[PDB]
DNA sequence: GCTCCCAGCTCCCTGCTGGCTCCGAGTGGGTTCTGCCGCTCTCAATGG
RNA sequence: UAACCGGAGAGGGAACCCACU
DNA sequence: CCATTGAGAGCGGCGGAGCCAGCAGGGAGCTGGGAGC
């Protein structure tokens, strides 16, 4: 019975489709944009992408 | 009933106008996850004004 | 049931929260108006369309 | 009994070397030096001391917990303490049927006392 | 923080709440209840 | 000794890479003589407080 | 010796399984836990 | 024709159960 | 003054769910040696 914006459903589903393939909101997914390493490394995994 | 709130204190001019032109809590009242206020009415004053 | 449910509850949803600011915490509204993320590239052309 | 039939092998094991020890300068071998004391003594008092149920060399591998600080707060909770039953289960667990109040516990275990945290 | 602040308030068969949330977060490649509405 | 130096070097290649990362799988955890394992360079930053 | 047939060969992909990572914020208090034996060098007490 | 004093952020680590929202 | 040596003290030892990597089992189709000229 909620209601959220719609604004911000677009924008999460913008993101993950927004390089062509599907982007999980995973570590596989989010990790392997190419982001720059200080900021993957604040995500997960933190020393195997240094 | 036992809550306990943290309370931080901005230590600059510049930190203090900007929390009181950001974040005070009059400029908050309506959210805009699904635009509608957050801030009601809620208890024995909402039983006592209906 | 319902004293279980709060319990995995309060640990499982904190963590959904926690991968979507991950994903998304750097899209930002430009001064161009569009809705780009930190290495420029556009995601949405104006915000919410 | 289950700690006593640990620390009752290893002062076996002590009084073995000992044995050997002596046996093989083809002196003769006394018991009194051999039996080494600290080996009950302080097996049990360590681990109803910290809790691990286990030895001291291999502790982070032992159960923890199984010896708890009595709670003496108010006299409701020192009885409670000392009535109290444990599941190991443990935490990390995303799984309900264990802690799911089964039929089966109808008359002895209380339905109502459960701690409301993870546990 | 929009579409987490209400998923901690949330709970045939179509497996909603945040076990679906999660599945479409983590495009997951078995979800668990994956119909087709003809 | 042309074979000593064989165990010499897989007991430093042992220590020098326990000390980046304590964890390995299917290798003995380097523990402190009170009975704990070490806290490499990697678990210095590894997790949550990291 | 010529042209052309065929299994063995060569590489291709598709599929199962082992390995690795993660698992909510904060807070208070508590109690237990910094390796243990022993074999040589040194000091200055105490034997002649 | 006279009259006694002067120094200052100190400081600690690891692990475990119980509890609170 | 002379002196072996106990004692002091210090250092050398003694749970569960989900992605990628590896492998194995498995076809397309090339090329040398045979087949018929
Ligand atoms: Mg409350």
């Amino acid at each position: 019975g909620s209601y959220v914006n719609y604004r911000h459903l677009a924008l999460l589903c913008d993101t993950m489709t927004c390089r062509g393939h599907l982007m999980a909101i995973t570590r596989h997914g989010v990790n392997r944009q190419d982001t720059g390493p200080l900021m993957k490394c604040s995500f997960e995994e933190t020393v195997d992408v240094l | 009933d036992g809550d306990e709130m943290n309370l931080h204190l901005p230590q600059s001019l510049e930190t203090r106008a900007e929390i009181q032109e950001l974040a005070m809590v009059p400029r908050m009242i309506v959210t805009p996850q699904s635009n509608r206020p957050v801030m009601g009415i809620v208890q024995d004053t909402l039983t006592a004004v209906r | 049931e319902g004293l279980i449910d709060t319990a995995v509850k309060t640990a499982e949803t904190g963590y959904i929260q926690r991968r979507l600011i991950k994903s998304m915490e750097s899209v930002m509204v430009k001064y161009d108006a569009t809705v780009r993320n930190s290495i420029n590239q556009v995601v949405q052309l104006r915000y919410g369309e | 009994a289950f700690l006593f039939r640990g620390m009752f092998k290893n002062l076996l094991k002590e009084v073995r070397i000992y044995a050997q020890k002596f046996i093989d300068r083809g002196k003769d071998f006394n018991l009194e030096l051999a039996i080494k004391t600290r080996i009950i003594s302080d097996g049990l008092k360590y681990s109803l001391a910290t809790g691990n149920w286990g030895d001291q060399k291999k502790a982070h591998q032992a159960r923890a917990g199984v010896s708890q600080v009595l709670n003496r707060l108010t006299f409701a909770s020192t009885l409670s303490h000392l009535r109290r039953l444990n599941s190991p289960i443990g935490r990390d667990g995303k799984l309900a049927k264990p802690r799911q109040l089964h039929n089966t516990l109808w008359g002895m275990v209380c339905p109502a006392e459960t701690p409301e945290g993870h546990a | 923080q929009s579409l987490g602040e209400p998923a901690t308030q949330m709970t045939k068969n179509v497996t909603l709440g945040v076990p679906r949330l999660k599945e479409l977060i983590n495009i997951s490649k078995k979800p668990k209840t994956p119909s087709l509405t003809v | 000794a042309a074979h000593v130096i064989a165990e010499d070097v897989k007991l430093l290649q042992f220590h020098v890479a326990t000390m980046v990362d304590n964890e390995l799988p299917g290798l003995p955890r380097a523990m402190q003589k009170s009975g704990r394992p070490l806290k490499s360079l990697k678990q210095r930053l590894k997790g949550k407080e990291g």
